């Protein structure tokens, strides 16, 4: 079996964490005690991906929850799925992280960090063919930003030739005031360019428009938000989860949709929020993306398009080949043939029909220009700088920061721009 | 014409071993530089990972002197 | 005597080997336990199926057959399939990580892995052999292990057989199946590595077998199963001259002295009829006349090109079942007045033709129609360059901005063996273009 080990750092990293598991474990058939009670044997086929197989046909989830402080971990253990992780996986902390990257990174963190890669070799030392790490947390916090990072750097030095994937939340004022978020994001995505292979961007500025504008709920919560994040973690993973053929593991994913290694950035994107047609072209409308970015603004490097449901594998093939020549515009010549279709039979629950979206597109930029813009307005007054500094940080560290992720900008730029002749 | 026959058959078999050992140096040569050059750039990897962990070092010892310093 | 080892690679390798030797166990009235009550010498003999299946004391015909793939799913499918009892555990070969759509992980890091278990096993086929004559290498262009695995397999089989004849079945991507983006890179890599290794090759491009389904079968979304039925009938055309034996039977590599004019010149065009669906051939008796004219409809050749565009340096005609040389003559006839074929100035026009009597057959519940006579001819023409111009033209978009390069250099690979890789095909083309102009 090819596994996957999955990490969840910090309260939003835990929060989005437990959904996916209650999401998925409800697609495999597996309940909140760990026994299966489904009807297909499609559930089973690839359950050894995400789930570990205990006596009395127990299923436990490949899942460690790491947190600096008790709180959101003690209602998971609570929740609806609570009883279905491995007690020995919960790796929490007392001081807490603050909302500080410095401290989540390499104090408060980093006094914390070996106890959790006792628990990752543990479960990695019992893979039968390990495929590598998903990881969520947020970018704007302290504890699944800093210390998520510096998991995944420390991960990396021991299973260098595995992939490394992550869920990452970027942070936006519409949902947080916390001042001091692009700080913590641009100090993240600053490792996320260099040690992850693959992060899907989920942009809680699209979540709260999605949920304000098209579902119509005037005061979004961070279920309502979660909701939609689990939807598409869902989505994006049944392709690791089901048979199937195309990007069916990580490394396979990784080959199609990351041209250049620094490039591995992706806008997630679900339908419907019904025809073939129609879920296709929702499938491309900014308006069903979750990272805040118009696609039209830029050009795709690569697509992944996963249909989930019954519904006619010829009509799926004629319209994702109507939508590409008809926005022939928008994908680069230079990459033949870069939008894979996978279709699974297995619909999610509570619909017919859906289509998810993974987008490599230079469109991106504009999620870190926001972030950038954001960061630059606190950095230049050097606002807030004395609760990083007082972790031994040097501004140095972050004008380096500021840079790296501006170059990344321009490279997006770069190849949007790029011609074949 | 018998030795020519002679020498005829015995073109044949040195082009033959030729043709096997050129493929069998040549993938040797392949193999141990793309052996060599896969280690490389993991040990690269490693290395501004290792980086890092100085860099981790030099921050907490940072705090260290801030804290005691000037206290 | 002349024995045949297959050696079937990766997803596409092993997935049509499994399609090639169900039909071969019909052909020959093999059951799935691989008893053959027709044949009474039991435990070895020199019949003309021998070529391709060995036997057991207890009665049992076992394939000459290596499968091998660097991941375990498609081939655990084998183990527990209807023709599990076919195959000895050992001819079964797997790994547990593959080569993720990578050249350079099936060539090199994952590869090299597995290498000399493979050989291990292919020597001890051939120490049963007591006459071998080649291999048959089934295997994708596009995937990792079908482009990175056969290479290196195709290199060492070289330096261990010498050159004992190396035949390939590769499958030429098409978008419309295709898994990865990096397909035609992987393309490239392996047509450069196994071209001095390889004495024929037959490409099969998926995109002309999809479109043969789709517009032939009443097909709305060929699978891999639909495609590899029709895969395994043009195979069996081919090999059947080495599996059965008869007066008018041709051996071929008889025509393969007329196919290979030069060493590199060396990838026949294979052309198949008929293929039609049991609906439509319930009306029509198809004659010997009618499936040959169909030979030269492009829209029924194995590989997507113009030959009527190009020049042709050979033209074979292999036919199967209630077919007799008059007919044949006369239908060959009616081509030449009706149809200009243009032979390049330097090889003679005549076509060659071979028949072997037993009829074709088909697997139950599939598509194909069975019928009582079928062809399919092998030319080697100009235009088949055309596959290789679509495949470098893929390569050059991806190539000068590097996008995906990152991947193989990262598993050891060096930007020179790309550059190098793409020059032998220029080099190809540019043969292909050669040998078509006119003497002096
Ligand atoms: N005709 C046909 N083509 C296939 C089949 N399976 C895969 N392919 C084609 O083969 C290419 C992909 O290569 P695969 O054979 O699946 O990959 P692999 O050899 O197993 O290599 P890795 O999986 O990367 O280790 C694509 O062009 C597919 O369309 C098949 O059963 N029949
Ligand atoms: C989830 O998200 C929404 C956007 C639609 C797509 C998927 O299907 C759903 O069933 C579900 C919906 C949820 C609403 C229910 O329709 C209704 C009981 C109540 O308004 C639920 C509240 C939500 C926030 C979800 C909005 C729908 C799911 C991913
Ligand atoms: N979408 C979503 N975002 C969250 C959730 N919880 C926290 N966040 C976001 O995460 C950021 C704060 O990080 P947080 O996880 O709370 O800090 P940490 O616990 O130290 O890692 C803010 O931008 C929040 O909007 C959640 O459940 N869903
Ligand atoms: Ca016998
Ligand atoms: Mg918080
Ligand atoms: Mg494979």
């Amino acid at each position: 079996m090819r596994e996957i080990v999955h990490i969840q750092a910090g309260q939003c990293g835990n929060q989005i964490g437990a959904k996916f598991w209650e999401v998925i474990s409800d697609e495999h058939g597996i309940d909140p005690t760990g026994s299966y009670h489904g009807d297909s044997d499609l559930q089973l086929e690839r359950i050894n991906v995400y789930y570990n197989e205990a006596t009395g046909n127990k299923y436990v989830p490949r899942a460690i929850l790491v947190d600096l402080e008790p709180g959101t971990m003690d209602s998971v253990r609570s929740g609806p799925f609570g009883q279905i992780f491995r007690p020995d996986n919960f790796v929490f902390g007392q001081s807490g992280a603050g909302n500080n990257w410095a401290k989540g990174h390499y104090t408060e963190g980093a006094e914390l960090v070996d106890s959790v890669l006792d628990v990752v070799r543990k479960e990695s030392e019992s893979c039968d063919c390990l495929q590598g790490f998903q990881l969520t947390h947020s970018l704007g916090g302290g504890t699944g930003s800093g210390m998520g990072t510096l998991l995944i750097s420390k991960i990396r030095e021991e299973y260098p030739d595995r992939i490394m994937n992550t869920f990452s939340v970027m942070p936006s004022p519409k949902v947080s005031d916390t001042v001091v978020e692009p700080y913590n994001a641009t100090l993240s995505v600053h490792q996320l360019v260099e040690n992850t292979d693959e992060t899907y961007c989920i942009d809680n500025e699209a979540l709260y428009d999605i949920c304000f504008r098209t579902l119509k709920l005037t005061t979004p919560t961070y279920g309502d938000l979660n909701h939609l994040v689990s939807a598409t973690m869902s989505g994006v993973t049944t392709c690791l989860r089901f048979p199937g053929q195309l990007n069916a593991d990580l490394r396979k994913l990784a080959v199609n949709m990351v041209p250049f290694p620094r490039l591995h950035f992706f806008m997630p994107g679900f339908a419907p929020l019904l025809t073939v047609p129609e879920l296709t072209q929702q499938m491309f409308d900014s308006k069903n993306m979750m990272a805040a970015c118009d696609p039209r603004h830029g050009r795709y490097l690569t697509v992944a398009a996963i249909f989930r449901g019954r519904m006619s594998m010829k009509e799926v093939d004629e319209q994702m080949l109507n939508v590409q020549n008809k926005n022939s515009s928008y994908f680069v010549e230079w990459i033949p043939n870069n939008v894979k279709t996978a279709v699974c039979d297995i619909p999610p629950r509570g619909l017919k029909m859906s289509a998810t979206f993974i987008g490599n597109s230079t469109a991106i930029q504009e999620l870190f220009k926001r972030i950038s813009e954001q960061f630059t307005a606190m950095f230049r007054r050097k606002a807030f700088l004395h609760w990083y500094t007082g972790e031994g940080m040097d501004e140095m560290e972050f004008t380096e920061a500021e840079s790296n992720m501006n170059d990344l900008v321009s490279e997006y730029q770069q190849y949007q721009d790029a011609t074949a002749d | 014409k018998r030795e020519h026959e002679r020498e005829v058959i015995q073109k044949a078999i040195e082009e033959n071993n030729n043709f096997i050992k050129m493929a069998k140096e040549k993938l040797a040569q392949k193999m141990e530089s793309n052996k060599e050059n896969r280690e490389a750039h993991l040990a690269a990897m490693l290395e501004r990972l290792q980086e890092k962990d100085k860099h981790a070092e030099e921050v907490r010892k940072n705090k260290e002197l801030k804290e005691e310093a000037s206290r | 005597m002349r024995e045949c080892i297959s050696i079937h690679v990766g997803q596409a390798g092993v997935q049509i080997g499994n399609a090639c030797w169900e039909l071969y166990c019909l052909e020959h009235g093999i059951q799935p336990d691989g008893q053959m009550p027709s044949d009474k010498t039991i435990g070895g003999g020199d019949d003309s199926f021998n070529t391709f299946f060995s036997e057991t004391g207890a009665g049992k015909h076992v394939p000459r057959a290596v499968f091998v793939d660097l991941e375990p799913t498609v081939i655990d499918e084998v183990r527990t399939g209807t023709y599990r009892q076919l195959f000895h555990p050992e001819q079964l070969i797997t790994g547990k990580e593959d080569a993720a759509n990578n050249y350079a992980r099936g060539h090199y890091t994952i590869g090299k892995e597995i290498i000399d278990l493979v050989l291990d096993r292919i020597r001890k086929l051939a120490d049963q052999c007591t006459g071998l004559q080649g291999f048959l290498v089934f295997h994708s262009f596009g995937g990792g292990t079908g482009s990175g695995f056969t290479s290196l397999l195709m290199e060492r089989l070289s330096v261990d057989y010498g050159k004992k004849s190396k035949l390939e079945f590769s499958i030429y991507p098409a978008p419309q199946v295709s898994t990865a983006v990096v397909e035609p890179y992987n393309s490239i890599l392996t047509t450069h590595t196994t071209l001095e290794h390889s004495d024929c090759a037959f490409m099969v491009d998926n995109e002309a077998i999809y479109d043969i389904c789709r517009r032939n079968l009443d097909i709305e979304r060929p699978t891999y199963t639909n495609l590899n039925r029709l895969i395994s009938q043009i195979v069996s055309s081919i090999t059947a001259s080495l599996r059965f034996d008869g007066a008018l039977n041709v051996d071929l590599t008889e025509f393969q002295t007329n196919l290979v004019p030069y060493p590199r010149i060396h990838f026949p065009l294979a052309t198949y009829a008929p293929v039609i669906s049991a609906e439509k051939a319930y009306h029509e008796q198809l004659s010997v006349a009618e499936i040959t004219n169909a030979c030269f409809e492009p829209a029924n050749q194995m590989v997507k090109c113009d030959p009527r565009h190009g020049k042709y340096m050979a033209c074979c005609l292999l036919y199967r079942g209630d077919v007799v040389p008059k007919d044949v003559n006369a239908a060959i006839a009616t081509i030449k007045t009706k149809r200009s074929i243009q032979f390049v100035d330097w090889c003679p026009t005549g076509f060659k033709v071979g028949i072997n009597y037993q009829p074709p057959t088909v697997v139950p519940g599939g598509d194909l129609a069975k019928v009582q006579r079928a062809v399919c001819m092998l030319s080697n023409t100009t235009a088949i360059a055309e596959a290789w111009a679509r495949l470098d033209h893929k390569f050059d978009l991806m190539y000068a901005k590097r996008a995906f390069v990152h991947w193989y250099v990262g598993e050891g690979m060096e930007e020179g063996e790309f550059s190098e890789a793409r020059e032998d095909m220029a080099a190809l083309e540019k043969d292909y273009e050669e040998v078509g102009v006119d003497s002096v």
